[PDB]
């Protein structure tokens, strides 16, 4: 990595990963480097990171966090993502002095563009939620970017199947809760939940008891 | 059957019984005890106090022959001691609970978390030795054993389900209790066996039997 790029400040750190602002010195760029201490990565975690990188390499779209490079070293693998500075879309909205349906529609248009790109490439995100809707920068008109494909699956065309009970409760689809085979439409249900929230600021399904929520 | 008063007088044997004898039976086998004939009243029933004119005097050989069998069975079933016999003649409904239970155990043995989360309710609770006397909720606690041991370890294991007992508690709810015998290879490569006792509560939701709670005692399922 240091080979070509250059590391800087830390933007975060997980259990096996540390993320830092980076720069491709040869081209004066600026990316986010996900530095993985491969010596701490388990076998099942190794299986999921291989899936997330393969999916991210396959998705090239303005409204999707782009994986720019993957390279290994001595027990330390590097993943170069786009640098995202604008934080959560939902956090930006509360700071705005004006916000209308037109603003919400412009947001959902971008989210739908990313979801459509995922689906067109046989990929289902399965965890669309506010935490995964980021703004590229703090610029006045920064682009909405879909992030974190750690729960994303690879589907065969339009074939439905049971890929497991995964997602965030408030955004889970009826078909997953019914334990039915499912596919791309689960993301569109989540979009509908997000759109509802973008208009009035509270969720369409909410309950202290999760069982009641799922009903 | 008793609570429903579900008895009848099948032909042919009852075709030759007098109406008055059937009447007295009906008044004794009245579900509502407030409306049941009393001992004083029965002693005045025509079949009792006017037997000479009411009760038949025909010989009932088929009653004698049947009583012989009744008595013989009664003397064979005479339990001198408390005897507890397993269940082996299962309805289709009870077999359904056994099947989905074995599908769940199979998914655990094969480390198939997708099947596990399909069969188990998201709000599943559990008592198990792995949980050290705590009631655990959700899939998190169980996810650890799938993501690691259940597929990581490469050793042969054989599960046996002994003496399952199924309670049907409504059209969409059931309870199953069984002994879980597990044969496996230990660290030294020697064969071992362990036993657990397991209760699983099942609720039919969206047309699918789903496990909402289970209780394991004895050994922990991971060797």
């Amino acid at each position: 990595f240091t080979d070509e790029y250059q590391l800087f400040e830390e933007l975060g750190k997980g259990a096996f990963s540390v993320v830092r602002r980076c720069m491709k010195i040869p081209t004066g760029q600026e990316y986010a480097a996900k530095i993985i201490n491969t010596k701490k990565l388990s076998a099942r975690d190794h299986q999921k990171l291989e899936r997330e990188a393969r999916i991210c390499r396959l998705l090239k779209h303005p409204n999707i966090v782009r994986l720019h490079d993957s390279i290994s070293e001595e027990g330390f693998h590097y993943l170069v993502f786009d640098l995202v500075t604008g934080g959560e879309l939902f956090e930006d909205i509360v700071a705005r002095e004006y916000y209308s349906e037109a603003d919400a529609s412009h947001c959902i248009q971008q989210i739908l563009e990313s979801v459509n790109h995922c689906h067109l490439n046989g990929i289902v995100h399965r965890d669309l939620k506010p935490e995964n809707l980021l703004l590229a920068s703090k610029s006045k008109g920064a682009a909405v970017k879909l992030a974190d494909f750690g729960l994303a699956i690879e589907v065969q065309g339009d074939q439905q199947a049971w890929f497991g009970f995964a997602g965030t409760p408030g955004y889970l689809s009826p078909e997953v809760l019914r334990k039915d085979p499912y596919g791309k439409p689960v993301d569109m249900w989540a979009c509908g939940v997000i759109l509802y929230i973008l208009l009035v600021g509270y969720p369409p399904f909410w309950d202290e008891d999760q069982h009641r929520l799922y009903q | 059957q008793i609570k429903a008063g579900a008895y009848d007088f099948p032909s042919p044997e009852w075709d030759t019984v007098t109406p008055e004898a059937k009447d007295l039976i009906n008044k004794m086998l009245t579900i509502n005890p407030a409306k049941r004939i009393t001992a004083s009243e029965a002693l005045k029933h025509p079949w009792i106090c006017q037997r000479s004119t009411v009760a038949s005097m025909m010989h009932r050989q088929e009653t004698v022959d049947c009583l012989k069998k009744f008595n013989a069975r009664r003397k064979l079933k005479g339990a001198i001691l408390t005897t507890m016999l397993a269940t082996r003649n299962f309805s289709a409904r009870k077999q359904e609970i056994i099947k989905v239970t074995e599908q769940l155990i199979e998914a655990i043995n094969n480390g198939c978390f997708e099947a596990y989360t399909k069969i188990c309710d998201p709000g599943l609770t559990a008592f198990e030795p792995e949980a050290l006397g705590n009631l655990v909720e959700g899939m998190d606690f169980h996810r650890f054993y799938f993501e690691n041991a259940l597929s990581k370890s490469n050793k042969p294991i054989h599960t046996i389900i002994l003496n399952p007992h199924v309670h049907l508690v409504g059209d969409d709810a059931a309870c199953i209790a069984y002994i879980r015998l597990t044969q496996y290879m230990d660290g030294s490569g020697m064969p071992k066996t362990m036993q657990s006792e397991e209760t699983r509560v099942w609720h039919r939701r969206d047309g699918k039997w789903q496990n909402v709670h289970f209780h394991r005692s004895g050994s922990p399922t991971v060797p």
